[PDB]
């Protein structure tokens, strides 16, 4: 009865910070999109652009605009078929390593921190060679080094 | 009987907080 | 490492494929996107035997693990390469911490001062969804918060770190490292300590003590009465 | 039944959202037996809007600005434990703060 | 029945002779009602040989 057409497992989402756009019949997907802002005022955007399209083309990303000002990308190559573009702030990007097996590109991002509020939502906009994807993304602090972080009190 | 004084939203809303103080 | 990712994606490409897609972006009504879940969410789901899902229902079950420790860590390494989130907690040398997250001031045994604080935390907003001593509890519709006996300490840490299913997610900013370790201390102390007096009837409480008496306790005394008295 | 600890907002008190740290009294034995100090210990602590991940819940209590003992102005000789325990033990004081997914 | 709190003298503790000042709690009214505090108040005070 709980295993019908609407179930409580199939409909579940990523259980992370920041939403996504495009499901099935969309050339480009963005996954796990937030505006990271480090405690000590270092800003950037986290996302992952997947180029999944039947008619294999070139979907290079031109620019990212959070609210009013752009983002410093790192001259990422165009996303090909069965590829990905993982972007984050450099400090949180040194924790992970670029695979040589598939085709995944690591890119660092930065902002000016005009005045984003933790817990707020801002309209991130990606502009590719062909098309733009606009999504509201939350502003959150990056994940802490797990198991080392005690209280000041 | 159905509901005391609780009613639905007036109009759908959206905003950006952007609580800043530099 | 590189070989870790290399042979961690092979296991992904032949198992975690139908749900979650090729680039971990998810499939419409089969499974979510694995982007940003972290190295600690793969460990919890795979090692605990939860993943992979065999059938859609109210709630996924813990079962027999499909992969070993090393294989789990390889898949985790591959997943975390697609944008990483929470990571595994380590200790002194490169190794997974297990009998180290048994309290903040843990040396070789649980400090009684850790279980006291861990008990109140584990009861502040965690003793409801589950039970008193984590014996499990019911939820909305076919869902439940499982019994906590089967999880090791790393699994406990990673469970709260990256809240799975309906279990709310507890970041380090919310529940600090020390608080989490205290919670683990309380969990592992209440599990591994026999009842001071009697045979704790599954620690369920008034419902299990009332079934032992009202159905079994009275029956023995009836049998005694039937033995002394007559049938006429 | 009209009022809780949150009604203090109406009469120009600044109440924070106090997260329960479940702090207990500390034993301090020195030359005159053993005593449980519970001074410098704060069980309710202020919380920031980055301290909570998306799809999470936290119980908060009405912590007025007067009985705050954390942050830049932490005084290790200030006793606020009993007042914070009055706050946490209010019949209608508990509030659950949910951060929703975007 | 052997010990009397003066026995602390045998444990190298410096015990004074405490005069009882019979001090009571102080009322304090704030933004958060009225409460009785005993912070500044000392029940027992040291005494001098001219007192
Ligand atoms: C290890 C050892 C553990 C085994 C313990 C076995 C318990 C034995 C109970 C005494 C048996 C009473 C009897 O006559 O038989 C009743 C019954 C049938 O007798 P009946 O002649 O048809 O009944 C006539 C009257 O109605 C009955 O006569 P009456 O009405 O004049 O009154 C006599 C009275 C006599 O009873 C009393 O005196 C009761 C007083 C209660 C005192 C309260 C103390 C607290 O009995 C009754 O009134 C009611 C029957 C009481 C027994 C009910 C069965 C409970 C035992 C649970 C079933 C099996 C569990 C064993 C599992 C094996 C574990 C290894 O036999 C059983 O079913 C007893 C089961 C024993 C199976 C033997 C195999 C087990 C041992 C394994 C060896 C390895
Ligand atoms: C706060 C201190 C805690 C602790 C110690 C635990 N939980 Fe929960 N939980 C809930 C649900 C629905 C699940 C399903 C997870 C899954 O299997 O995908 C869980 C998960 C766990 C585990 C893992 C299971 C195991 O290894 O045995 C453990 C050890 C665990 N939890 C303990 C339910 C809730 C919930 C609301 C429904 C809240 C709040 C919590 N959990 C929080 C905690
Ligand atoms: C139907 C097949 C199915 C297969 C096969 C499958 N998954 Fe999933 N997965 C799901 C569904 C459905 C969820 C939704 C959450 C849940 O029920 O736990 C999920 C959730 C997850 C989560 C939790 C992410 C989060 O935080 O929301 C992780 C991690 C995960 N899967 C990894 C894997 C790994 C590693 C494998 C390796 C074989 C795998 N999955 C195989 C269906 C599947
Ligand atoms: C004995 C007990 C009978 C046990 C049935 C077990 C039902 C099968 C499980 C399916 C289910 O429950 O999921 C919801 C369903 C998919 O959706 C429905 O609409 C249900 C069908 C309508 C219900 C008519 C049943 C009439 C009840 C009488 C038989 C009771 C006795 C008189
Ligand atoms: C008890 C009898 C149930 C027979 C009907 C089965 C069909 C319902 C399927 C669901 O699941
Ligand atoms: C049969 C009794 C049903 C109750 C009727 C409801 C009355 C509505 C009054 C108002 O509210």
């Amino acid at each position: 009865c709980s295993a019908g057409q609407i179930t409580q497992t199939s409909s579940q989402v990523a259980a992370v910070d920041g939403n996504q756009a495009g499901s099935a019949n969309d050339p480009v997907l963005v996954r796990d999109v937030t505006v990271h802002l480090t405690t000590d005022g270092e800003a950037g955007v986290k996302f992952t652009a997947i180029n999944q399209d039947t008619s294999h083309t070139s979907h290079t990303l031109e620019s990212v605009t959070v609210d009013g000002e752009e983002v410093e990308l790192d001259d990422a190559e165009p996303i090909e078929r069965n590829c990905s573009l993982v972007a984050d702030i450099q400090s949180e990007l040194d924790l992970i390593e670029e695979p040589e097996v598939g085709c995944i590109q690591h890119v660092a991002t930065s902002l000016e921190n005009p005045g984003f509020a933790y817990g707020g939502v801002v309209p991130v906009e990606f502009v590719f060679d062909t098309g733009a994807i606009t999504i509201d993304a939350t502003v959150s602090a990056p994940v802490l080094e797990s198991g080392v972080e005690n209280r000041e009190v | 009987c159905x509901x005391x004084x609780x009613x639905x939203x007036x109009x759908x809303x959206x905003x950006x907080x952007x609580x800043x103080x530099x | 490492d590189q070989a870790l990712i290399s042979e961690g994606k092979d296991l992904y490409d032949v198992a975690c494929i139908t749900c979650h897609g090729v680039n971990l972006q998810g499939v419409e009504d089969r499974g979510p996107s694995l982007v940003g879940v972290g190295e600690g969410a793969v460990y919890f789901q795979v090692h605990s035997g939860r993943m992979p899902i065999l059938r859609n229902e109210a709630q996924a079950e813990r079962k027999a693990p499909r992969y070993t420790e090393a294989q789990t860590l390889a898949i985790a390494a591959y997943v975390a390469a697609n944008g990483g989130g929470p990571g595994l907690v380590y200790n002194e040398d490169g190794t997974l911490a297990m009998e180290e997250l048994r309290g903040e001031n843990y040396d070789g045994q649980i400090t009684s001062a850790d279980v006291a604080r861990g008990g109140d935390l584990f009861r502040l907003n965690c003793a409801s969804c589950h039970n008193f001593t984590g014996r499990g509890g019911a939820l909305s519709s076919g869902k439940y918060a499982p019994n906590l006996d089967a999880a090791n300490e790393q699994e406990i840490y990673q469970a709260m770190l990256t809240g799975p299913q309906n279990m709310p997610k507890f970041s380090d900013r919310q529940l600090s490292a020390d608080e989490k370790k205290d919670i683990i201390a309380f969990i592992k102390s209440t599990k591994e300590t026999p009842s001071p007096g009697g045979y704790s009837l599954g620690s369920l409480g008034p419902v299990a003590e009332g079934l032992f008496m009202w159905v079994f306790g009275i029956l023995v005394l009836v049998a005694a009465a039937m033995w002394i008295g007559s049938r006429s | 039944l009209w009022t809780s600890g949150w009604t203090l907002v109406e009469n120009d008190v600044k109440v924070y959202l106090g997260r329960d740290t479940a702090a207990i009294a500390e034993s301090h034995t020195d030359a005159t037996g053993e005593h449980w100090s519970t001074t410098g210990v704060s069980r309710l602590v202020r919380m920031r809007p980055e301290d909570l991940a998306a799809a999470s819940m936290e119980t908060v209590f009405p912590l007025p600005a007067e009985m705050v003992n954390d942050g830049a102005e932490y005084d290790p000789a200030k006793d606020v434990y009993e007042h914070q325990m009055h706050s946490v033990h209010g019949p209608r004081n508990a509030v659950m703060l949910i951060r929703l997914r975007t």
